[PDB]
RNA sequence: GAUUAGGGUUCGAUUCCGGAGAGGGAGCCUGAGAAAUAGCUACCACUUCUACGGAGGGCAGCAGGCGCGCAAAUUGCCCAAUGUCAAAACAAAACGAUGAGGCAGCGAAAAGAAAUAGAGUUUUCAAUGGGGGAUAUUUAAACCCAUCCAAUAUCGAGUAACAAUUGGAGGACAAGUCUGGUGCCAGCACCCGCGGUAAUUCCAGCUCCAAAAGCGUAUAUUA
RNA sequence: AAGUGUGGAGAUCGAAGAUGAUUAGAGACCAUUGUAGUCCACACUGCAAACGAUGACACCCAUGAAUUGGGGAU
RNA sequence: UGCCAUUUGUACACACCGCCCGUCGUUGUUUCCGAUGAUGGUGCAAUACAGGUGAUCGGACGAAAGUUCACCGAUAUUUCUUCAAUAGAGGAAGCAAAAGUCGUAACAAGGUAGCUGUAGGUGAACCUGCAGCUGGAUCAUUU
RNA sequence: GCGCGGAUAGCUCAGUCGGUAGAGCAGGGGAUUGAAAAUCCCCGUGUCCUUGGUUCGAUUCCGAGUCCGCGCACCA
RNA sequence: CACCAUGUUCAA
């Protein structure tokens, strides 16, 4: 038919999302010490890619 | 309702919140001076902006004008008093050349790092806020305390601090209780 | 060929400007009263209404979906409007005869892009926030 | 007041000044001053008690109540201060009244200051708040803050579990050619656009970015 | 210009309409006609691509053919 | 039937197998007209008129009750005006939505050059008459 | 008021004058497509008011009776 | 100067 969506299909993708849970991951420092952690990695530990990702299916 | 106590704002957020040149300078200023947030930089912007604006109004005024002799000798006085300008700089054109790291060097977090009372600039901010530094036998717990020139001689440990001449702090004292029950 | 000088020509310039400000669609909307008397919200924000029925509004070209939205009838002035329900799901949190807190969305009543003829938005259903129900901060009463 | 190079554009129910009103509308008395309303008379609209004969009401005072709405707190303590009134200083058997006005409770309207760690050789050493409490101090009385863990003699961080969040990662606009799912569906997207079985944009996990005790959104309004 | 009113005029072209034809259809173009109109008088209308898509009045402004009317030299 | 070059026009750009216009169907929306229905205030001025104020009498026990008249005037009711809201059979206009129908009007000399005004005709884009315009498909041909 | 008339899938509807049921759309899956729309194939499928008299059996016959339309009436 | 009307939706 002309329309392929319905009100009955509401929340289709969010229901069938496989429901992964977050992992443990101990807390980062907060406040002034988190700015210390930002500064030491992007400056003291030497384009600059802030989030370089490992190679995937694009190459 | 009938309360006339006044209050204003001391900082201002920048136009253009994502400038890659500006965001890189301010992360250097949060690292080189041990700052909590970008807002502590932004009041140092507004503090210096107001000095840079009044001193630029007074140069529109001629010399031997009443608002430039008075109140132009006030803004050169508070630069010399707080260490913003050394005593050679007396012409009022040097207030227009002040920078944000010229003001951030005068914070009590920086002098306690520069005088030698702490290993790092993040050691200094802890020891101020944990009541160890007295400026004139006055325990100052504010890191944004702008130290005057005459106050530099008298920064030391507090007389009530365990690092000075006071009683020993918590980890010795709660251990001295545990050795007492035995 | 444009305007007048003259040291005594200020009444001409004051009259000239007050008529040409009516051509400004921001000045004219801020100074006429068809702006609020036809606004379904009473010149305000976030008006409450009662859900009447659920509608699937099909998206405009080149997009193709049906947008899940309710038709609500406001309480302050009894005006029927159609308002969008934002997120994946979220008509499962709305039943008929529910009180909903409806804001506009975006563009001062000018129908944010894909959805045709819908210019309001559900914020809060049954006095609990609709985005809090989506992220499951809390759940519906009764 | 907000914004503003300059010229401006807006907001001003709201603390100070003035004007007006006390449910609507009149009309008066008394007084130096009222067309007074915690004064009177009447009508209109609502309205409470009655033993049915009758008698009363006026929170745009302060607390509250119901409605109305997108939308705004305690039926709190006190005259200690600021004042007003007045036959009146305080004290002495012997404390003038004050919902003016203070004070506290609620209170992320908006503003200041600021923790959530430091230091060193897997492994230790020091710190001091949040918080418990006082010979007490504040206070009218409490509260708070401030001071303190012996002055002969005062509790306490480790996963410091005493655990930061809110929005994003195609572009503007700072930051992933990562992995799983769905397959023009579900949804996202202010705008441009994403999604049609290899999604830089959806739903999620990771990892980053931004601001941070804050941060989204909506409607007004200035640039 | 079309249009309207009242009188004239009514040659030609001709909205409407009528016949032919073309066409899948032809309510169109093309052919033959033909009413109102076209033309005049007196009224009315005031709707144009009423254009140079360029408001009016002054000022300054380089060059070479021309052109229309007036004036002056030979 | 095609291809290549030059000139020119174009609203075309996955490029004429392009683009595109109106009527008609379906769905949803906001206005307007409309017999009739109806609401809240103003103003206007008309009577009736509560109370009071002043006056005149009164004088129970100087001075109450009460007369009478004037004035200020609430309220009630009616008459039109005016502002703001509102129901309506029916009749329309507009807008918005994934791929329904009919033609093909425009864009090329778009196959009758387009377009302005006006007048009349038509399912519908539109055609036709008259005078204009080039924004034309001609800046040009008795020197 | 009487008479003429019609009820068969989710809906709509054709019937051999008295031997048992036709499609189509709506539905679920494929072919097709770059995904769709159209299009083609294949699949679920209608105890026929209620029933009687019962032709070997009433859907198909006739008459009773829900349903829903149509022809026609005081008397001067 | 006979006639010569049209090509669904996104996307590449
Ligand atoms: N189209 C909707 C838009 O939403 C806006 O609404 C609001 C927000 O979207 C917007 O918030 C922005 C935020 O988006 C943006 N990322 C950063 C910015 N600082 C925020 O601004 C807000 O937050 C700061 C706190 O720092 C406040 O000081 C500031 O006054 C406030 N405007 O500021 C507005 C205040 O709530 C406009 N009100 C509206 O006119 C506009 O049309
Ligand atoms: N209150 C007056 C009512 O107007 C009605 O008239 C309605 C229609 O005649 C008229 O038709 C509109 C039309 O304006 C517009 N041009 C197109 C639109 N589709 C139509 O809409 C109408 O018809 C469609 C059905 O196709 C419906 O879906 C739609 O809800 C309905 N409003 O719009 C009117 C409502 O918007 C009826 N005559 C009747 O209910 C009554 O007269
Ligand atoms: N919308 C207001 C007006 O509608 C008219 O046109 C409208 C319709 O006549 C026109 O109809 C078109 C039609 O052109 C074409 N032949 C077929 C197409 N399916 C129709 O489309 C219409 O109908 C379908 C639903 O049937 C809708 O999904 C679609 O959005 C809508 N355009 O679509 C337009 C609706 O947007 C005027 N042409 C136009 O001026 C104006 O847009
Ligand atoms: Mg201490
Ligand atoms: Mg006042
Ligand atoms: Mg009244
Ligand atoms: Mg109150
Ligand atoms: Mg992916
Ligand atoms: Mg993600
Ligand atoms: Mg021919
Ligand atoms: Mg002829
Ligand atoms: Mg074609
Ligand atoms: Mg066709």
């Amino acid at each position: 038919g002309k329309i392929h969506g319905s009100l009955a299909r509401a929340g289709k993708v969010k229901n069938q999302t496989p429901k992964v849970a977050k992992q443990e991951k101990p807390k980062q420092p907060r406040g002034r010490a988190l700015k210390r952690l930002k500064y030491t990695r992007r400056f003291l530990s030497k384009k600059v890619h802030m989030n370089k990702q490992p190679p995937g299916k694009a190459g | 309702m009938r309360n006339y106590n006044n209050f204003n704002r001391v900082w201002k957020a920048p136009r253009r919140p994502f400038e890659k040149e500006r965001l890189d300078r301010e992360m250097k200023l949060c690292g080189q001076y041990g700052l909590r947030c970008k807002r502590e930089i932004w009041r140092v912007n507004m503090t210096l902006s107001k000095m840079r604006r009044t001193a630029r109004l007074l140069l529109t005024l001629p010399e031997n004008h009443p608002r430039r002799l008075l109140e132009g000798s006030a803004i050169m006085r508070r630069c010399h008093e707080y260490g913003f300008l050394d005593e050679e700089k007396d012409k009022l054109d040097y207030v227009l050349s002040l920078t944000v790291p010229d003001i951030l060097e005068r914070r009590l977090q920086t002098i306690v790092f520069k005088a030698g009372l702490a290993k790092s600039v993040h050691h200094a901010r802890v020891l101020i806020q944990q009541r160890h530094i007295a400026v004139a036998k006055q325990i100052v717990t504010i890191p944004s305390f702008i130290v005057r020139v005459s106050s530099e001689r008298h920064i030391a440990f507090a007389d009530a601090s365990p690092f000075g001449n006071g009683r020993p702090g918590r980890v010795k004292r709660v251990r001295a209780k545990a050795a007492k029950r035995h | 060929m444009t305007k007048t000088n003259g040291q005594n020509a200020a009444r001409k310039l004051v009259r000239l400007r007050r008529r040409n400000r009516w051509a400004d669609k921001g000045w004219k909307r801020a100074h006429t009263f068809a702006a609020k008397k036809a606004n379904p919200f009473g010149g305000s924000s976030h008006a409450k209404g009662i859900v009447l029925e659920k509608i699937g509004v099909g998206a405009k070209q080149p997009n193709s979906a049906i947008r899940k939205c309710v038709r609500v009838q406001l309480i302050k002035n009894d005006k029927k409007i159609i308002a969008f329900v934002p997120n994946d799901g979220c008509l499962h949190f709305i039943e008929e005869n529910d009180e909903v807190l409806v804001s506009g969305f975006g563009r001062s009543g000018h129908a944010v892009g894909d959805i045709p003829g819908v210019r309001f938005k559900i914020v809060k259903v049954s006095s609990v926030g609709l985005y809090a129900l989506y992220r499951q901060k809390k759940e519906k009463p009764r």
